[PDB]
């Protein structure tokens, strides 16, 4: 069973403009990891599962989580260290393109809709849950649990917002730009390693090792 | 990937 | 209105490794540009837009198509030009890793759930109808597309497979997949093209121009 | 774009 109220629950009880951003993203590393822990039937799966699934989904679920903290606001993203960066502070420092690509494609999207945290969760714990994770020592079991976020997503969504029929498949579609975002952004943080002169603590690094 | 395992350890 | 049957027409209507690949990638451009003239309120929207969509398309459409053409054989793909490539000629030519992908991701994936035909090009109409695409005149228009689209993939989902509630999402959660991919297999191309050593054809050297 | 918006326009 994937009840979308411990989803919640987990969502709840977890709540250079380049380098604030890498240490809020090494913070919230910490955090992530206790919100998986949270996540029904994670904790069961082999230590090592548990190890590639948050490893191959760790940006992905960091960048969903922010975006939708952003919502309220406007030109900007709200970090969980309390700092904002605005539009044109990220454009300043170089990164305007990828963050406009959250703003566009993330955070005004799950504003139009009015994403919920319930939803936020489910998608995040579909991200959590990805099959496609390479070196998984059962795939069919991830493939599982995810099958059991998403039906429980919907259930949810036919539910709350019976009005809108394509509320289901409009949340799930947007994980494709969540996937792109996530891999750009990847890209940045590699390079920022590279360059060296952004500081990246030490979690935060880690995910940037090889497997 | 030490602080991923000591972290999901408990 | 969206009829899957139009679709399916389209779909039907249209039926060194690396050079090979390449080759055929060029040839199934012309075609592909003939798919989505068949695909319903394509041919109008403004031609500035078919021609955005088309480009920012074009690397997922392609895929997703070889992909579902190779469901049929083992450890290889069906290029359309009737040429197959082997798991280990796509290894022995250095590109191995994204060949597995698109194997493991998606050939086996399509495999598994026995994707049909009216599926495919439903899912190809969804990527077709990007409204994250830089540059649309009007992203509302295309978001509507795609929301009609999948409204009409769900709703054939739900009368040929009654018995597989989480079928439609299964189908949308291949996206991400082929959005990665389909990444990828860009950045393959980019280097091809850099390298110099790997003749790359008008068409598919126009979609590596820049905008 | 030349050969897409040929192809594009019939
Ligand atoms: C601005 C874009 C670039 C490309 C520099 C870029 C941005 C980026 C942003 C965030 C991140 C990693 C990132 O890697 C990047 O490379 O995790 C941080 C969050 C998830 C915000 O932690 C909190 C505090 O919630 C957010
Ligand atoms: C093998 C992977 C690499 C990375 C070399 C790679 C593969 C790849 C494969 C295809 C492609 C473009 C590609 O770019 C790539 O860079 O479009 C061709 C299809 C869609 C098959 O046209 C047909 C005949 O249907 C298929």
């Amino acid at each position: 069973d994937m009840p979308v109220e411990r989803i919640l629950e987990a969502e709840l009880a977890v709540e250079d403009p380049v380098t604030n951003i890498c240490q809020a993203a090494d913070k919230q590393l910490f955090t992530l990891v206790e919100w998986a822990k949270r996540i029904p039937h994670f904790s069961e799966l082999p230590l090592d599962d548990q190890v590639i699934l948050l490893r191959a989904g760790w940006n992905e679920l960091l960048i969903a989580s922010f975006s939708h903290r952003s919502i309220a606001v406007k030109d900007g993203i709200l970090l969980a260290t309390g700092l904002h960066v605005h539009r044109n502070s990220a454009h300043s420092a170089g990164v305007g393109a990828i963050f406009d690509r959250v703003l566009t494609e993330l955070v005004s999207k799950m504003r139009d809709m009015q994403m919920d945290k319930t939803e936020l969760g489910c998608l995040r714990a579909i991200v959590l849950f990805n099959p496609d994770s390479k070196g998984l020592s059962n795939p069919a079991e991830v493939e599982a649990l995810r099958e059991k976020v998403y039906a429980s997503l919907e259930a949810y969504c036919k539910h709350k917002y019976p009005e809108q029929p394509g509320r289901f498949a409009k949340l799930l579609l947007r994980l494709p730009a969540l996937r792109s975002i996530g891999l750009k952004c990847l890209e940045h943080l590699f390079f920022f390693k590279l360059i060296g002169d952004t500081p990246i603590d030490t979690f935060l690094m880690e995910m940037l090792e090889a497997p | 990937h030490k602080i991923l395992h000591r972290l999901l350890q408990d």
